[PDB]
């Protein structure tokens, strides 16, 4: 897998920023996932220079190639809900030494365009497990210490317009969009 | 542009194919790609060049095109196969990767199972959070504050859901039933 980073959250009318480190390639590109839908291309750089956008995304998107440094970039303007989605870099290399039919791709960020700020959950424990609640955006990470008889549910969106989460064991919470852990 | 059909089942240790419907800017003249995606992880290529496996690929999947129509066959159908598929192309009247709506491929033959029902109590405020997991199909049926999640699949194909109810410290025995297939469990 590619490593994959940038904010998981972005205030509508600002820039989408996203970086992957890959080394070598022939082609670089971005595809994105809305919450429950499809892949979606969002376009592609050539080892040649040429590139290629979606032509939905108007004149919204750049991306780049800095190869000497081992990355390749992704910058999204003026955004708006409609860009809400999990964003996935991926690296085309093809057949290569023996291998065959390489394509590597980023683990895949959450990008949720939203103007509410983030806010950092509050921990409690359940006697077990640990309750993870009122917290924006997605998502929070749990682990323990432990991996097996672990059980982390999905969250619920309350009224709040905040998320609620809890993890069970039959804890390390993680929030980086606040920079928690608890 | 790519058209799949939306869904497709099969038995395990049976065989399945999933189609994908293209034109000839795309499929017609050029390379098909396949992949599988779990649910929140990656796509995971399976298919280059109409018909190649990428190395670490079982042989189990293969893939074939005729005209401007693909398919992705696999055989020994396994439980752990239970994901969403997608074909993908280059299109040359586009000049852009166009990719197919994708296919739910279910797997059959999976048992019913009642829920695993967890409630805990609370620890300024007060959350009770009832947790419902491993039952099979995914559906379930839970009974002011109130807020339940929809169903989503485990990876081990099973279902998972959470509710929670907030009321006041003032407000705060109490108890929630799990409804699933006409049985309901309490706990309190
Ligand atoms: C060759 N891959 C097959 C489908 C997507 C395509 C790809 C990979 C990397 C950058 N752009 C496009």
């Amino acid at each position: 897998q590619l490593l994959e980073s940038g904010p998981g959250l972005v205030k509508p009318s600002e820039t989408l920023s996203l970086t992957c480190t890959v080394s070598g390639g022939s082609i670089w590109g971005w595809i994105r996932q809305p919450p429950g839908k499809g892949l979606e291309w969002i376009g592609s750089i050539y080892s040649s220079g040429s590139t290629y956008y979606n032509p939905s995304l108007k004149s919204r998107v750049t991306t780049s190639v800095d190869t000497s440094k081992n990355q390749f970039s992704l910058r999204l303007s003026s955004v708006t809900a409609a860009d809400t989605a999990v964003y996935y870099c991926v690296a085309w290399f093809g057949d290569l030494l023996s291998l065959k039919g390489v394509e590597l791709w980023g683990q895949g960020t959450l990008v949720t365009v939203s103007s509410a700020s983030t806010k950092g959950p509050s921990v409690f424990p359940l006697a077990l497990g640990c309750l993870v609640k009122d917290y924006f955006p997605e998502p929070v990470t749990v682990s323990w210490n432990l991996t097996s008889g672990v059980h982390t549910f999905p969250a619920v969106l309350q009224s709040s317009g905040l998320y609620s989460l809890s993890s069970v064991v039959t804890c390390n919470v993680d929030h980086k969009p606040s920079n928690t852990k608890v | 542009e790519l058209t799949q059909p939306p869904s497709a089942s099969g038995t395990p240790g049976q065989r399945v194919t999933i189609s994908c419907s293209g034109s000839s800017s795309n499929i017609g003249s050029n390379y098909v790609y396949w992949y599988q995606q779990l649910p929140g992880t990656a796509p995971k290529l399976l298919i280059y060049r109409n018909n190649q496996r990428p190395s670490g690929v079982p042989d189990r999947f293969s893939g074939s095109k005729s005209g401007t129509s693909a398919s992705l066959a696999i055989s020994g159908l396994r439980s752990e196969d239970e994901a969403d598929y997608y074909c993908a192309a280059w299109d040359d009247s586009l000049s852009a990767w166009v990719f197919g709506g994708g296919t739910q491929l279910d797997i059959l033959g999976q048992p019913k199972a009642a829920p695993s029902v967890t409630l805990f109590p609370p620890s300024p405020k007060a959350t009770l959070v009832c947790l419902i997991s491993d039952f099979y199909p995914g559906a379930v049926t839970v009974a002011a504050g109130v807020e339940t999640t929809t169903p989503s699949k485990q990876s081990n194909n099973k279902y998972a859901a959470s509710s929670y109810l907030s009321l006041t410290p003032e407000q705060w025995s109490y108890s929630c039933q799990v409804t699933h297939e006409g049985s309901t469990v309490e706990k309190t």
